[PDB]
RNA sequence: GAUUCACGCAGUGUUAACGUGCAAAUUACUUGUCAUAUUUGAGUAUAGGGGCGAAAGACUCAUCGAACUAUCUAGUAGCUGG
RNA sequence: UGAAACUGUCCUUAGUGCAGAUCUUGGUGGUAGUAGCAAAUACUAAGAAGAGGAAAAAAACAUCUUAGAACUGAAGAGGAGAAAGGUUCCUAAACAACAUUACUUGGAUUAGGGUGAAUCGAUCCUAAAUUACAGAUGGAAAUCCUUAAGAAAAGGAUUGAAAGGGAAUAAGAUUAAUAGUUCUUAAUCAAGAGAAAUGGUAACAUAUCAUGAACUUUAAAAUGGAGUGUGAAAAUCUACGGAAGAGUUCUCUUUUCUUCUUAACAAAAGUAAAUUCCACUGAAAUGAAUCAAUCAGAGAAGUGGAAUUUAUUGGCUUUGUAAGAAAUUCAAUGAAUUGUGGUAUUUUUGCAGUCUUCAUAAAAAUUAAAGGGAAUCUUUUGCUCGUACUAAUAACCGCAACAGGUCUCCAAGAAGCAAAAUCUUUAGUUAAAUAGAAUAACGCAGGUAAGGGAAGUCGGCAACAUAGCUCUGUAAGUUAGCAAGAAAGAGUAGCUCUGGUGAUUAUCGAAUCAGAACUUUAAAGGUUAGGGGAAUCCGACUGUUUAAUAAAAACAUAGCAUUCUGAUAAAUCUAAAAGGUUCAUUACAGAAUGUGAUUUCUGCCCAGUGCUCUG
RNA sequence: UUUCACUCAUUUCGUUAAAUGUUAAAAAAACAUUAAAAUUGAAACAGGCGAUUGAAAGAGAUAGACGGGGAGUUUGGCUGG
RNA sequence: CUGUUGCUUAUAGACGAUGGCAUCAGAAAUCGGUGUUGUAAGCUUUAGAGUUUCUUAAUCAAUACUCUCGGGUAUUGAAUG
RNA sequence: AAUAAAAUAUUACUUUGGAUAGUUUAGUUUCCUGGGCGAUGAAGAACGCAAUGAAUUGCGAUAAGUGAUAGGAACAAUAAAAUGUGAAUAUCCAAAAUUUGAAUGCUUGAAAGUAUACUAAGGUAUAUAUGAUAUUCAAUAUCCA
């Protein structure tokens, strides 16, 4: 789950995902918050494993 | 009994709102969206309903196979088969008549 | 029941946020604007209103560009 | 409502924003008379009118 | 005072006509060589009913005689028509029920229907209900024929003016009694707004002039000049006369 | 565009309650009415000597025998108060 | 007391002296601890948390759990939406203020969290209508025109619906809160990528098949309402057989209660109702049929076929999905079951004909077919925006937690003609501007009353009284339709029985009607539930009306009558206008008036004022 | 000046401005289009898209009438009220 | 001495007041007297219009008989102990 | 006849209230100088940006500030880091300047969008009227082979 600019739309957010962490995306939702951020939900693929990309971001 | 609520965001029994209460696991009602009853083709002279065409949406006629929108005849589609006997009996009957009134008579 | 009872039904908005003045004051059914007059090229503006005049013109605003230029 | 246009939602949500009062560190300023927002409103008390 | 009822009539708000379900304009096709010097056929494919008018249409259908299609034509129909009739429009048509022709060629005592008042204006005179006008001489001497209105006047017409041979259909509408208020509402379904009717006199000073006092009644005479201002030109227009007629 | 009951709606009577009220017109019983001249939502049209009115000078944002708002305007007052 | 500026005399100057102006602004009294904190049936015991039930009864104690007792009564005080609100949603800490006492509670304070769509909507199309360039008009601002005026746009520009039209998704699970949106499983749709067919007599039929351009036509999208009959599903009720659990049990009760289910999308064992066509044949002694109708030599009935509709494929049972889910139990994750019917009621959704209109009850985007004959299974992607919550006796509009107002969907049992009144099950709640004691007057709301019965009073105002159903009986008057539920009289309970009304070929089933003994507290009456009659006046009737003192005899009405107008007209809006309305019209029409159904009848007057004249 | 004849301004109309002018040569609810053949087939020209009115009518100026449809205003004083 | 206080006090009472008793006080049961209503619940209780199953015994049955002048209530503003 | 509970009157102190006095980073008036906006996109509006900001101030995706030139050691409510190899601070300079707004490709309600051309994503141009030049056309309108 991220927080991204509005002005991004779903297939900007896939490709940029990809390109900032080097993994797979099979799927994104994206909701606009109130104040303005837009939340993202990327679902990696199956043989990538989010956890791993948690601790490596810092998340963990 | 179990009472429903609506699924979607419409909220009056519009004609395109038509709903259908069924049965689900547990003793639980679901809503469903039923569709509405259309109209089949009518003979382009007499206005009657051709048979052999399904009564669907139009655009669901272009799912249907290439045999199952039309009937195999002259016209075939647009006129009963009535309304094509008495359109190739006033061809061959007129110009017949044409042909022995004038043209050499 | 002029009074209590007939407010019950107002829920329906008359105007709405305008573009280029933004308040609430773009008549939907009108079409225009009743404060900054919109879709017409000049800003309304009224010598009987001498007070709205002083609440929107020149300089109640940033004057992002202006002011360089008249210090200039 | 539900059902709102774009403009109109982040219109409702600075609205939001804006309904903070004074953090407790510029309380602590020097010379300071802001401790609390004169601008402030609640759902039940005034309509913001938009 | 104010502006009285009459007045409020011609500003084409909600006195304007409920003509959202009729079928179209009813009238003869567009002239042309065909019909000028020759007759084209049409086939009355239906006959419909035209909301808020008294006559049924035929939707009459002729064929395109310089391009590859359909004239679809709306006519008015003429007493005795049916499903499927041919009628023939043109200077050599015959004088049959239903044809068009020029007036010209109808022998006097003709009796027509949609009648053009000036050539090629597709139908003006007699086409209310059961209504018809005849044919009272020609005058070949500056090609003009004389007819007889519905209202009795006689009008004098070129003689290359089209109309339709026979009486429009839908006669003897008017003589079956309305009973009930809610019949009459529901005459003006796809009609002007006017029908109910207060009268002057129950009016106050200030909407009407009838507008009366502690009786209700007129007060001045209500025969008035042709020449009096649209507000106060209510009542009787330029009477002649007045009183039950002998 | 028959007779009635019901969901609803109106406002005939008590000239009941209340009358610094639950309410800047409401409550209780009674009465009437309760689908075709019916009831009703949204959209849309009609604006000030104008609109709209099955007509009461009725309604036109608690304002109508001429709305609201601003300017002329600190309108004039042989009249009242200081 | 106060802690940094000020005073006396002479001239000058003035925004120079207040008790009033219903004076302006601000503050404060008596009234006064007074009037009140009384609609919405209602709370009680034990325990927990808390400073917050103490005490010579200080008789009352907010929140949470359990138990008792209750209310809304399924057209709800239930579960969800549109508008409107805008974070009120969830959780935690905390109670200064606010919710007419208090509050540990809160829609209140503080800090965080929360709204996930290729399939739902917006986006697309058009309706009433709306607005541009050029043109026309205007002193001006600006107005008109919306395809007519144009070197503009095969044909006509912009906007206009979260209720009209519309490509395509479901079941289970999940969160403190989102879910046709997430997860599992299972689908669908659109856009892409890898000399030209048979069968049937016919109606017509064939896992893509089996070529089909320009041009033209047809159909769909796309069409009122009422009433009657009926197909199917669901809910309720019920018949047979059970499996599991629960309640009652010293009086009985082989007993009473709960569960026994299944999606989108497709398949085709078995089998329906209605309608329309096709082939053979040719109807009279006329037949066929419906609750009603309705139909036949332009061909009935019969026999055999074809097609379409019946909430997705193909309507119902059935099947795949799919039991691996879910429900009810049991054991301590693992185990069990998940038949078949009804000539019953209601709801929903279709079908078939019948009735009714001086009413005939939308358009486009988009799709398919036809006439014509020009030419020679796998896989990728599906972008933008809304999505939390209330939707109201506390989240919307009325200054507010206001007995007012505000459009919808789903809808159990009893009893009954009834969606009525009254009671209850699922769900919700016991708080919704404070209580305790005493039990005066005068009140507001609900009642009863001896004998008399309108004598009260402007006046039977208020209240009382009649009230359902069955049978008998029913006048004057009348527009012959009505009056009429006229009026008036009788019957009605409980229990035990008897008989009538059918289906299948003896078995099975429905509430409805009639009758007879016996008993008693002698029977509609808990609730719901017409007072009746004799006349007079006005309006014919159904309808409308002064929002907030007039609901009517007033307005409307149908009917009757009069006037003008042949459309380049009549009426009439505009400052003007290839401007606008009736008019998508054409005298059976348009416009302007009076009287107000029907019956009977509308008398005399042209001087005065109007109007008119073909003069 | 009046009565005539015309159209050329002008008015009112109609269409896809689709054969104008002058020479030349009611049996049948069906189809009709993208041409063969040898520029014709499918004739030429007018200085008028086709009708209608027409120097009259409309809009302007000046002048007379009419005009509560509308605008502005007035409706003396004394007075046993 | 008097007042408060107690008898959730009466011969009194809107609140005060007033009247009575206060340890030989008071209160409460039970209990007898006195009233109201109309004969409780049970049963192997005798009448029961009729019905059913056995094969003639069960069972069902509004009401009705004995126990039963029963049962219940009775100061709360009743009278004793 | 008697009581001073209440009531009344004076002073001191306290209280509710904010008069009075002292004061001014605010106004009013007159005068002097200018009177310097915009298709190279103005004035106005909206949204966003501070380590802890809600308003306000300043600013624009290079964000309470960047470069350059002057400037000489601070800011501070609390931490950090930077800092004489240059902190604050100043500016008619340079770069940069979101969505709109005359608003101008088309549409705009609270509307999310979207067509073509040039240099997938980004960025430019394309409204109406108008002057000059260039180019392509139309009308026998005037002649004319």
């Amino acid at each position: 789950v991220f927080l991204c600019e509005q002005k991004a739309n779903k297939t900007m957010i896939k490709k940029a995902v990809e390109k900032r962490y080097g993994v797979k995306v099979i799927k994104v939702n994206t909701l606009v918050r109130l104040d303005g951020l837009k939340k993202a939900f990327v679902r990696l693929a199956p043989d990538v494993e989010a956890m791993e990309v948690a601790t490596k971001i810092g998340l963990f | 009994a179990v009472r429903v609520t609506y699924v979607r965001k419409h909220s009056y029994n519009t004609k395109s709102n038509g709903i259908r209460i069924v049965k689900t696991a547990g003793g639980n009602m679901t809503v469903q969206h039923r569709q509405k009853i259309s109209n089949g083709v009518r003979c382009g002279d007499c206005g009657c309903v051709l048979a052999g065409i399904r009564h669907i949406r139009p655009h669901q006629y272009g799912w249907l196979g290439k045999s199952k929108r039309t009937v195999t005849r002259a016209y075939g589609g647009v006129k009963c088969h009535k309304c094509v006997q008495k359109k190739i009996l006033r061809a061959f009957l007129i110009n017949e008549h044409n042909l022995i009134k004038l043209a050499a008579a | 029941t002029k009074g209590t009872s007939c407010r019950g039904t107002r829920h329906n908005k008359t105007h709405i946020l305008c573009k280029r003045c933004g308040k609430r004051s773009w008549h939907l059914q009108k079409q225009r604007c009743a404060s900054c007059g919109y879709p017409d090229a000049k800003m309304r503006q009224y010598a009987w209103g001498y007070k709205a005049l002083r609440r929107r013109t020149q300089g109640t605003g940033r004057m992002r560009h202006l002011k360089i230029a008249l210090k200039r | 409502t539900g059902h709102k246009g774009f403009s109109y939602k982040l219109k409702l949500g600075k609205k939001i924003h804006q309904n903070r009062g004074v953090p407790q560190w510029f309380r602590m300023k020097t010379g300071n008379t802001i401790n609390y927002n004169f601008k402030r409103r609640h759902w039940n008390r005034r309509k913001m009118g938009m | 005072g104010r502006r009285t009822l009459s007045q409020r009539k011609g500003r084409g708000s909600i006195f304007k006509s409920r003509s959202h379900h009729k079928l179209g304009v009813a009238q003869h096709r567009a002239i042309d060589f065909f019909e000028r010097h020759s007759t084209v056929r049409g086939l009355v494919k239906s006959i419909e009913h035209d909301p808020g008018r008294g006559a049924p249409l035929a939707r009459v259908v002729f064929r395109n005689p310089r391009q590859y299609g359909l004239d679809k034509e709306l006519f008015i129909c003429a007493e005795g028509l049916y499903s499927g009739q041919y009628i023939y429009c043109g200077s050599k048509a015959s004088l049959h029920i239903g044809n068009v022709l020029p007036i010209g060629q109808c022998p006097e005592g003709t009796v027509v229907c949609n009648v053009e008042s000036k050539p090629g204006d597709r139908g003006i005179i007699a086409r209310a209900s059961g209504n018809y006008a005849t044919v009272i001489s020609h005058n070949a001497d500056n090609e003009t024929t004389r007819i007889r209105l519905p209202s009795g006047a006689k009008k004098t017409l070129k003689s290359n003016c089209r109309a339709m041979v026979g009486i429009i259909a839908g006669g003897g509408r008017t003589e079956k009694p309305i009973l009930k208020a809610g019949v009459a509402y529901r005459m003006y379904k796809a009609k002007r707004t006017t029908w109910p009717r207060v009268r002057g006199v129950a009016m106050n000073p200030v909407d009407h002039p009838h507008g009366g006092g502690n009786h209700q009644h007129v007060g001045h005479p209500t025969t008035l000049k042709r020449s009096s201002p649209p507000g106060q030109k209510a009542g009787k227009v330029a009477a002649r006369r007045t009183g039950l007629i002998r």
